[PDB]
């Protein structure tokens, strides 16, 4: 709340509006925390916010899954076992046991 | 004839002389905004007008008033170029002087103290470019002019369909400029209704009560009075001898001692004549006729003081007695006629629940706000605020004007609100139409269609800003302390600033300027839209408004409109059209007095033109300009017919004025079907500029006007001689007549160099003049993209042959010789902006460092120490533009990966590779790099180098200005010193700086030398301040978004040529997609051996009736003929005589054209340069409807030495044998639209996925798969393909398990699917189950 | 009529597609109606063989 | 889920769910505080409203999401939509293994295949390429394979031709209407980014080349490959399921080729001579000895299977031309020479294909169709057909006809000023004579245009059907029709004002002449209402098929 208020006098006083470090001096605190405070303060945007074209295209339709695993990798995972399991039968029974162990 | 015309002159066919030349094509855009922001010392539209409405603002009754003084626009923060690079909006600060007055308590008014607060800043409003575009964030945007329904009253029909009883209805609608709508409408029972806005229907009379009108005055207003006298006993009556028309006699009717008519004889012209001339005022009547008649006023019994009858009640034979015995002599009744005067208003009162003013006011307030209790102050106040409040209601000037005009009033200007007189007059007029007297207007007429535009529209938004701040301003002045707070602490910026920003930023009328092409620009800035706010919608209307209207003549182009969902909802402005003074559309016309055609032009609006008889653009007059024929084709009122010699009041200005800038550029348009012409002018705007600006060989003559009027070219500010010519800049030394006395000067044009367009095309200027060449003011200095020597070249004309070629042209497909791609002529240059952002994540900040996990030196080759690609490194797909790395710690890898790192001994980094890399397949040369940095983060090495470089280049740039400027100024001092004390050889020896001392003998030359001193020192000082700001602007830390530490924007210039798949079209609506690129060997050649560039399929010609494209071909060939011919006499070096003779012959052509020509031109240097420009071809101008004719075309082909048929024999380059039949070969101007195949082409195997629904979604630009629809499903359902369909909607898209299980099988070599259940449907189960529904999958 | 006859469909999942969804689900949810699939529209929805 | 710049984004349900929770929880508190009835009652109503807003918002007041005017979307709106479910509504789910680009011709293609851009096929078969690459051991593992195609080593191209060979791809155009809107093709590798599409199919797709784009789909599972080949393959549908007539009928360029090919003039090189068979007929033509159209008897061998499933042979001297003789080389076995002995317009050339199918079966019909196209394009290219401005012949009698009809209106006009005829009667009268005039001009230029070529063979004179360029197109069935031609040479029509009341002063000019200002302006309405009507008729059609497929 204090921040909105400060931007007010300084809004017309500075003629455009105070710089990110301006209200920082106006405020008691470390003043770089302004940035940190400013992030969490934003309210989340409706994932249903209709974007462009109005075509029921909605913001949420554009949010990709980053936790997924592309198959071109999962495929190489199924392979990497077959790779390493083979090279470990190519070694002595104890080296495979010792390496599978370490 | 001008200087850039001496270089090349276009042979102009056509007869009709141009009386007026095309004005500035950007007039509308520029004039409008110019009226908005300006100091207008009166109520004319502008920031001034919107201020004076809501001002002055007083607190609530507290007698604390705040008034408004004046405003000013501060200097722009960045100029247009600077504003574009950084991303800011091009804007100026609005500084407004405010005066706060306080009345003493309690006072006869006077001020304790008044603080005049100087210019409080509210918002920065964007500014319009010299070309009429806006820059919102580093991006050019155009605001389309709007066409809406004009404010006023309008009476409509809504015939036919209503109630399916026929009968039509008649409704009036008052549409004010601001405030609620007032609607009046009838019903099948002829009861008048009213609804405010679209709200509940209400009986009309309730407003009269709300206007404080009791029933008696309602009866007294709309109806006449039938006076009844009881004289002796039982009922005499007053008679207007005319009232008996259209009705039959009710009793024995006799007066003036002579019985004129008995009972049962209808009243014709006979009966009325007798009464009028015999002056029959009073007759004796029976007591039964009033059984139906409604009493006018109230009549009470004098004795009992009790009400005998209320107003508007039907009398009976018995009722007459009770008011007769009360001593009533007079009983007033209504005049009712079912043809002339309908008993409509009367029947509405019986449906009126109200009685008095408050009742009506309550019933209105409860209509508007139902559910809430009415209040005396609420009902009274609300009604007073709707149409009677200066704040919440305005019709403005036009509303009042059209209002007054449609009501047949005298005053064209009046109150900006409604008066009791105003509403009532409309009601009277609406009834008159229902009575058969008067007619209804129609919405589609362009006299009722008003055109707004940027200046006006932005003004409305600024008003909204002031009202949403108004509520705030009163609120603070309530509690204000005496002289502590001031007219700053109250007024904020953001409320006003966010209003205007919300408009320029995302309103439907503000769009990216479709800028691949000057024609595209100029046709965007002249555009109308009936869409957006205050307009109709695609879904609402309705083919009448979409259709072309008779009033569109000379105002709106009939043929340039989109062919999509909104047809006729956009249009384009005509060529000569202008916005009327009041805001309508008026067009030029020529005043024809008596039988002579005068050259005074007269601009007539849609309604003005109505009454006049207007002649035709094509008509033959001569000598004094008498119409040759005794009768001429003309249009007078909505229709066209033959008109007499002296009838015509006016005549068309030009043969062109019906069309638009787009359509006026199509040659032989008169020969093209309207569909293909539309399509032609629609596609002509998509033509990407080419590598070599060519010129149209076949043309109209607008191309000069389009090039200059669009800012793409560089036009001379003042005339003079070119001092210096570089590919960078141009310095003109002004002629003395054009030069200002002070400062001397030279006008320096800084050319735009290679840079990105909105469509990712290349916009680059080239100098068209040579060292030391005379140029006069208004001469073309430099071509822009797609402009040649002052003309408009949207593509390159080329040799074309019509013939099926082995199916390679099958439908519209085009077969192009390799000569074209080798000549690199249709090659096009694209400039792409790629960005790399270093953000901040909860795990840590992202680094732009050149240290990237798991990459070799070949990657790092193209990178400097800092991680940014060098300028000029040509790059291809996959190359690293900007090294970027994001923190990810403690990966938690797996056993076999852990073994992998152990064996190959790589230290797996705590950092992940985010670097910006070239998209797959796009390849180009890096022409620029930008680094924006947050204020406070240390600029890395490269970023500092750049900033230092930009600084040196800036210093060099400013100094170059000063050096040439100083010489130009000192060069004037030298000449004035020579006028009275010339020492020529003596003067230029000593240092030039030591000149300012020498004075002169008494004369103005002493004050002139005096003058140049003053202006010199300012230059010394203005330069200094200019340098400093520039330096500061570089060093100032650039502002970024929240979370972004730094941004690297890389600019690639890709050069794409032509390949199968590009879309190409001529101006005639013939599309095409290049099919094969053929060797010159297989190209058809003529006997002389010259191959043909393009082979078109003739089959496209007959079906689509674009016939202009053929003439254009034929004539095109002829033009090329004169070139080859000239190319021979010049390669012969015959001499000026032989050459001059032949060129003169060409420009005449057979008789009766309008071109004129030489030999006035200096016979050697001026003539010879022109011939060099014609050897490629001789440019020809076919005016739109005045264009050339076959004979002239055929005649020009005779001079060409080329056949009249326009066809020759052609030989296949393969078999070498002839072609049976002659084939048409010629030169067609052809455009490359930007539908380029390596834009369109997309393919995806396995990409990213949407999270919410697991579905293919492009995140890397490896695009989500093609969208598979319902109709496409049916196609599979009609086929037996079950497995194709299952795999389509399960494993190929939605099955998050099955997809991976599938992929592994594809590489294993097993084509199967283990489908499972789609996640979309699997979600549907939870959504149903998330409600109270138990949905199960039964059985087994 | 064609549009009226398509209204009546045994499968409610099919009806929920092209009809008014709210009304279909409610009117079906009360009766405890059991969709046996068997039709085309529904099998496409659940993603099995037509 | 988070976004860039550290901001967050969330579904509207949270705001709704949160509310129901708060209120629910507050109510739980208000029970233990024993609040008065008036409050807990109010709290219950508020909770009731809140749950309702969660389930289906809009059956009450329509609560709006926080700080945003737009109402927050509830669970019923997640299922609901336009129309019914979004899931199954068009569109309809995005699908992997697909692509698209601008399409072009490729007449060299056989009817069962299509040109596929090199890069498109690379990115599409990416998993297959990986598997085939590691099947032969050219790549150690899938990862190395990924790097190979990403490196685009030259060696992969031969491997792609293997994985491509027998593997159909599905091609689709934008308004898929009937089942032929999707057809399976065999891939042919093409340098370049454009899709090449067999010309004969352009009719079934309604695919012009004006820049239309087509989408490609790869049939992954074995069952999908065999569905595409045995059902959706191009060659398996040559006949419309709507009506049994072939939809692969050669389109325009090809039929002008065959029309110009089998046609005959009166006197041309090779007139009257005789040849052993079509082989030496082409030998006559190709060498420049005989004209494509000249009357000639040649020995032909036709076939008739009129036995019991068995082919009879018959040889005779048929009276024909050189072109028809040459063309006979393509016609397989049991078709009679009668089918090719005619002029071969677009109408006959389809019924040719129909009969070939209904007699010899599918396989002979497919390869037949191919041959017809190849020869059609080829000979059409030889023909050197073109269109000049002098190819459109205006009747010599036009100006005279207009004047006579111009005299009639002035007759009827004199009758209206003198009251001999009523105003309404006037409008209809004038409209009829102008209409009648149009027919006159149309049927003048049609006669002149059609036969006026008047030529001589050895004897005196004679006249045949014109060889004029524009006529051949319309007669053959290639393009254009007497109606459209009438607008080029003869006067074009009487346009109609927006009102629909056809104007009593028609368009007296045509496209070969110029149209003046008024005529064009009046022409505009017909075009725009045409585009609007069609663009709307587009919408009417779609809804209709919808209602239809829903009921069936
Ligand atoms: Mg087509
Ligand atoms: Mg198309």
């Amino acid at each position: 709340n204090k921040l909105n208020r400060i931007s007010r006098q300084m809004l017309q006083e500075m003629g455009r509006e105070p710089t990110p470090e301006e209200l920082a001096e106006r405020m008691l605190m470390p003043e770089d925390k302004i940035r940190k405070v400013l992030k969490i303060a934003k309210e989340p945007i409706s994932m249903e916010t209709p974007i462009g074209d109005d075509e029921d295209s909605h913001l949420g339709d554009f949010i990709e899954d980053t936790t997924l695993e592309l198959p071109l990798d999962s495929a190489t995972t199924e392979s990497l076992r077959a790779a390493t399991h083979d090279v470990l039968a190519g070694l002595t029974a104890r080296e495979a046991k010792v390496l599978r162990m370490r | 004839y001008s200087y850039t015309e001496k270089k090349r002159i276009r042979k102009d066919f056509g007869k009709r002389p141009q009386v007026l030349d095309v004005p500035y094509l950007l007039s509308i855009q520029l004039d409008s905004f110019q009226k908005f922001i300006e100091q207008d010392p009166e109520g004319q539209y502008g920031l001034e007008a919107a201020f004076r409405s809501v001002f002055p603002i007083q607190s609530y009754s507290g007698n604390s008033e705040l008034q408004y003084v004046s405003y000013r626009l501060g200097e722009p923060v960045f100029d247009v170029q600077e504003c574009q690079i950084r991303g800011v909006t091009y804007s100026a600060p609005l500084r407004v002087k405010l005066r706060l007055v306080i009345y003493e308590r309690e006072a006869p008014e006077g001020t304790v103290k008044d603080i005049k607060e100087q210019e409080v800043y509210m918002g920065e409003i964007p500014l319009m470019t010299d070309n009429g575009t806006f820059v919102i964030n580093g991006t050019e945007r155009v605001i389309v002019s709007q066409l809406h329904r004009s404010p006023g009253v309008f009476f409509d029909s809504d015939k036919g369909k209503t109630h399916s009883s026929g009968k039509v209805l008649y409704n009036a609608r008052i549409i004010p400029y601001r405030g609620s709508w007032l609607d009046f409408e009838f019903d099948p029972k002829d009861n008048l209704f009213v609804r405010i806005d679209r709200r509940r229907k209400l009986p009309a009379t309730i407003i009269l009560r709300a206007l404080n009108y009791t029933t008696e005055q309602i009866l007294d207003l709309f109806f006449e009075k039938v006076i009844f006298e009881i004289r002796d006993n039982k009922l005499q009556m007053e008679l207007v001898p005319e009232r008996l028309r259209g009705e039959t006699a009710s009793f024995d009717i006799e007066a003036n001692g002579k019985v004129y008519v008995e009972k049962g004889r209808r009243i014709t012209a006979r009966h009325i004549r007798q009464l009028e001339k015999d002056d029959v005022k009073l007759i004796e009547v029976p007591v039964e006729y009033i059984a139906g008649k409604v009493v006018a006023k109230d009549y009470i019994d004098e004795s009992t003081g009790e009400l005998i009858c209320a107003a508007n009640m039907e009398l009976s034979l018995d009722l007459l007695a009770k008011l007769s015995q009360s001593g009533h002599k007079r009983i007033e009744t209504l005049f009712t006629n079912d043809l002339d005067h309908g008993p409509y208003i009367s029947e509405t009162l019986r449906v009126d629940p109200t009685n008095d003013r408050l009742s009506a006011l309550v019933e209105i307030y409860r209509m508007m706000r139902p559910g809430e209790p009415p209040t005396r102050e609420a009902a009274e106040s609300l009604f007073e605020n709707l149409f009677f409040s200066e704040d919440r209601y305005d019709l403005s000037a036009v509303g009042r004007m059209k209002f007054n005009r449609s009501l047949l009033r005298e005053e064209i200007e009046g109150s900006g609100i409604l008066s009791k007189d105003d509403i009532i007059d409309v009601m009277k007029k609406l009834i008159d139409i229902r009575n058969g007297k008067g007619e209804v207007d129609d919405i589609d007429h362009l006299g009722n269609r008003r055109i707004r535009s940027v200046g006006e529209m932005a003004e409305n938004q600024f008003r909204v800003g002031l009202v949403r701040v108004e509520r705030a301003v009163k609120e603070r002045l309530s509690l204000g302390d005496l002289d502590t707070l001031m007219p700053q602490d109250m007024i904020n910026a953001k409320p006003i600033s966010a209003a205007v920003k919300e408009f320029f930023g995302s309103s439907q009328l503000s769009q990216f300027m479709v800028q691949n092409n000057p024609l595209s620009e100029i046709t965007h800035k002249r555009r109308i839209s009936a869409l957006g706010p205050g307009g109709l919608t695609r879904e609402r209307a309705g083919f009448e408004v979409r259709d072309v209207h008779p009033t569109h003549y000379g105002r709106v182009c009939p043929i340039e409109t989109p062919e999509g969902p909104n047809i006729g909802l956009i249009n384009s402005l005509s060529v000569y059209a202008q916005t009327n003074e009041y805001g309508f559309l008026e067009t030029p016309y020529r005043k024809v007095t008596d039988g002579v055609v005068t050259d005074e032009i007269h601009y007539l609006s849609a309604i003005e033109e109505g009454n006049y008889v207007i002649a035709q653009a094509n008509s033959n007059l001569d000598e004094e300009g008498h119409f040759v024929e005794d009768l001429v084709t003309c249009r007078s009122k909505g229709e066209s017919s033959l008109f007499s010699r002296d009838q015509v009041d006016y005549m068309d200005v030009s043969t062109q004025q019906v069309v638009s800038v787009g359509a006026s550029l199509i040659p032989f348009l008169e020969h093209d079907d309207a569909n293909r012409a539309l399509m032609g002018a629609n596609m002509q705007r998509q033509a990407v500029p080419t590598l070599r600006a060519d010129k149209p060989l076949v043309g109209t003559g607008m191309e000069r006007a389009v090039a200059v009027d669009s800012g793409v070219t560089a036009v001379a500010k003042r005339g003079g001689v070119v001092q210096y010519v570089d590919a960078s800049r141009i310095v003109i030394k002004v002629n003395e007549d054009e030069m200002y006395p002070g400062e001397a000067g030279i006008d320096i044009y800084n050319l735009t160099k290679y840079t990105r367009s909105n469509q990712n095309t290349c916009i680059n200027q080239m100098p068209c003049v040579s060292l030391g060449e005379p140029v006069e003011r208004g001469d073309v200095l430099a071509d822009g993209p797609s402009t040649d020597l002052g003309e408009l070249a949207l593509g390159q004309n080329m040799r074309v042959a019509f013939m099926p070629w082995n199916g390679y042209n099958f439908e519209d497909s085009i077969l192009v010789s390799e000569r074209v791609v080798q000549e690199d002529r249709f090659t096009t240059i694209h400039i792409q902006e790629l960005a790399c952002v270093s953000r901040d994540t909860k795990l840590g900040p992202e680094e732009i460092t050149a240290d990237i996990p798991n990459v070799g030196e070949a990657a790092l080759s193209k990178l400097d120490e800092s991680g940014i690609v060098y300028i000029g490194a040509e790059v291809t797909g996959g190359d690293i533009l900007v090294g970027k790395v994001t923190p990810k710690g403690e990966t938690q890898l797996t056993p076999e990966e852990k073994l992998l790192r152990a064996i190959f001994g790589e230290k797996a980094s705590d950092v992940k590779d985010s670097s910006l890399r070239v998209p797959n397949g796009v390849s180009g040369t890096v022409i620029d790099v930008q680094v924006f940095t947050r204020d406070g983060v240390e600029k890395d090495k490269r970023a500092l180098e750049i900033e230092e470089m930009q600084l040196k280049q800036a210093k060099k740039d400013l100094s170059e200005e000063l050096q040439i400027l100083e010489a130009g100024l000192f060069s004037r001092i030298r000449a004035v010193l020579v006028a009275g004390g010339v020492e020529a050889e003596k003067l230029d020896k000593l240092p030039r700086d030591r000149w300012l001392e020498l004075g002169l003998t008494d004369e103005e030359k002493q004050n002139q030398l005096e003058q140049l001193a003053e202006q010199y020192d300012e230059l010394k000082h203005e330069f200094e301040k200019k340098l400093e700001a520039k330096r500061r602007k570089i060093t100032q830390g650039d502002d970024l978004a929240p979370g972004v530490l730094k941004i690297v924007k890389v600019y690639l210039a890709v050069k794409r040529r032509i390949q199968p798949g590009d879309k190409m079209a001529g101006r005639h609506g013939n599309k095409g997609v290049i099919s094969k690129i053929n060797p010159i060997e297989d190209m058809p050649y003529d006997e002389n051996g010259t191959p043909v560039d393009i082979v078109l399929n003739p089959l496209g010609v007959p079906s689509r009736m674009n016939i202009g494209q053929i003439l254009e071909t034929h004539l095109g060939m002829a033009a090329k003929g004169i070139g080859d011919k000239i190319n021979a006499m010049l390669k012969q070096q015959q001499e000026v005589a032989k050459l001059r003779e032949f060129i003169q012959r060409a420009y005449d052509l057979g008789a009766d054209v309008r071109q004129k020509v030489d030999l006035s031109t200096f016979s050697d240097e001026e003539v010879m340069r022109l011939a060099e420009n014609l050897r490629k071809g001789m440019p020809i101008a076919t005016p739109v409807f005045d264009g050339a004719k076959e004979a002239e075309i055929k005649e020009l082909l005779k001079l060409g030495d080329l056949p009249t048929s326009g066809q020759i024999r052609l030989y296949d380059g393969r078999t070498g044998e002839q072609f049976e039949r002659p084939v048409t070969v010629g030169y067609m101007y052809m455009l490359k639209l930007n539908h380029l195949v390596d834009d369109k082409m997309h393919a995806r195997s396995t990409g990213s996925y949407s999270l919410v629904t697991q579905q293919p979604l492009g995140g890397k630009a490896q695009f989500g798969g093609q969208r598979f629809g319902e109709m496409e499903v049916w196609a599979l359902e009609a086929y037996g393909a079950a497995y194709t369909l299952q795999e389509m909607l399960t494993v190929k898209s939605d099955d998050v398990n099955g997809r991976t299980k599938m992929y592994k099988n594809i590489v294993d070599g097993n084509h199967q699917m283990e489908p499972g259940m789609p996640e979309s449907f699997n979600v549907l189960l939870k959504e149903i189950r998330s409600l109270g529904i138990n949905i199960e999958l039964e059985d087994e | 009529g064609i549009t009226k006859a398509s209204l009546a469909t045994e499968s409610f999942i099919s009806a929920a597609s092209f009809q008014e969804t709210t009304r279909v689900l409610t009117e079906a949810a009360v009766a405890g109606k059991r969709d046996e699939l068997r039709g085309l529209k529904e099998n496409v929805i659940v993603g099995r063989l037509i | 889920v988070p976004l860039d710049g550290g901001r967050f984004a969330t579904s509207d349900l949270n705001d709704l769910y949160r509310r129901v929770i708060n209120r629910n929880n507050r109510l739980k508190r208000l029970l233990d505080l024993a609040a008065p009835d008036i409050i807990v009652r109010n709290e219950k109503r508020m909770l009731q409203e809140a749950v309702d807003a969660l389930l289906d918002n809009g059956r009450r007041g329509r609560a709006i999401t926080g700080s945003n005017k737009r109402p927050l979307k509830s669970l019923a709106d997640m299922i609901k939509g336009k129309q019914g479910r979004f899931r199954q509504n068009l569109l309809g789910k995005r699908v992997d293994y697909s692509g698209r680009s601008v399409i072009t011709v490729g007449p060299y293609l056989r009817l069962h295949q299509c040109g596929l851009p090199k890069k498109m096929a690379l990115e599409l078969f990416k998993p297959f390429i990986y598997g085939k690459l590691e099947l032969r051991g050219l790549a150690t593992t899938i990862k190395a394979a990924k790097k190979m195609v990403e490196r685009e080593e030259a060696v992969v191209w031969d491997i792609l031709d293997e994985v491509i060979r027998e593997h159909p791809v599905l091609l689709n155009r934008a308004p898929t209407l009937h089942r032929l809107g999707i057809q399976a093709f065999e891939p042919v590798l093409i340098e370049g980014k454009a899709i090449q599409l067999h010309p004969l199919v352009c009719a079934a797709y309604n695919a012009d080349f004006d820049g239309d784009q087509m989408a490609v789909h790869v049939p992954l599972t074995l069952e999908a490959q065999l569905e595409a080949r045995a059902l959706m393959m191009s060659t398996n549908n040559i006949l419309s399921p709507a009506n049994g007539e072939p939809i692969i009928v050669p389109s325009q360029d090809v039929v002008l080729g065959l029309y110009y090919m089998t046609r005959d003039c009166v006197n041309a090189k090779g007139e009257g001579m005789v040849l052993t068979g079509p082989k030496e007929a082409e030998r006559l033509y190709r060498s420049g000895l005989a004209s494509l159209h000249a009357r000639v008897k040649v020995r032909i061998t036709e076939y008739e299977k009129d036995a019991n499933g068995e082919l009879v042979a018959k040889t005779s001297l048929k009276d024909t031309t050189v072109g028809r003789a040459i063309l006979w080389m393509i016609v397989p076995k049991g078709l009679p020479y009668s089918i090719v002995n005619q002029a071969l317009g677009k109408k006959a050339i389809s019924k040719m294909l129909n009969t070939c199918y209904r007699i010899l079966g599918l396989k002979p019909t497919v390869i037949f169709a191919d041959q017809i196209m190849y020869t059609g394009f080829a000979y059409a290219a030889r023909s050197g057909a073109s269109v000049g401005i002098d190819d459109m012949v205006i009747p010599e009698k036009k100006h005279e006809i207009i004047s006579e009809a111009e005299a009639e209106v002035a007759e009827i006009q004199e009758q209206f000023q003198s009251g001999l005829v009523t105003a309404g009667e006037r409008y209809n009268k004038v409209i009829d004579i102008w209409a009648a005039a149009n027919d006159r001009v149309s049927k003048a230029m049609m006669d002149n245009l059609q036969t006026e070529t008047v030529i001589n063979r050895d004897g005196q004179e004679e006249k045949q059907v014109s060889f004029n360029s524009i006529y051949m197109m319309a007669d053959s069935g290639a393009r254009g029709s007497a109606a459209q031609i009438r607008q080029l040479a003869g006067m074009r029509g009487l346009m109609a004002k927006p009102d629909g009341s056809i104007i009593e002063t028609p368009i007296t000019a045509n496209f070969r002449e110029g149209l003046n200002v008024l005529q064009y302006f009046i022409s505009t309405h017909g075009a725009r209402k045409g585009l609007a009507d069609t663009a709307l008729k587009t919408a009417n059609s779609g809804y209709l098929t919808r209602r239809l497929v829903d009921v069936a």
